[PDB]
């Protein structure tokens, strides 16, 4: 069943657009910033070369949005959270933190 | 196209 769930996800990822945000939700050290940035880049490579997804430069034009934290950690002033808030107050994009994403990609058979 | 991101429990 997880095997079937992976094959369904794998086939669907070939027809998905992924966006990786540049905004950090909160204050971190230069070390924590660097570690996240490295993972973001590794994740971008997994989606484009292994999962075969399209990489979108506009998060408003993508199916899955990779964040530098949880959406609840993002400030009200941030464009990514302003966009998120609209999709709640209107009846379809996905918002995954890098940690959530890293685990999903592990579940796809790819470990950073 | 909108199946769960989390594996089945």
């Amino acid at each position: 069943s997880k095997s079937s769930w992976r094959q369904e996800w794998l086939a669907n990822l070939k027809l998905i657009s992924v966006s990786l945000v540049d905004e950090f939700p909160s204050e971190l050290s230069d070390s924590d910033r660097q570690i996240i940035n490295e993972k973001m880049q590794l994740l971008k490579d997994i989606f484009a070369n292994n999962l075969k997804s399209a990489i979108s430069n506009n998060f408003r034009e993508s199916d899955i949005i990779i964040l530098k934290g949880e959406i609840e950690d993002y400030p009200m002033s941030s464009e990514i959270k302003i966009y998120y808030n609209e999709l709640q107050n209107k009846p379809k994009a996905r918002f995954w933190s890098f940690m959530k994403t890293q685990r999903f990609v592990s579940n796809m058979g790819f470990d950073i | 196209t909108d199946l769960p991101s989390d594996p089945p429990s």
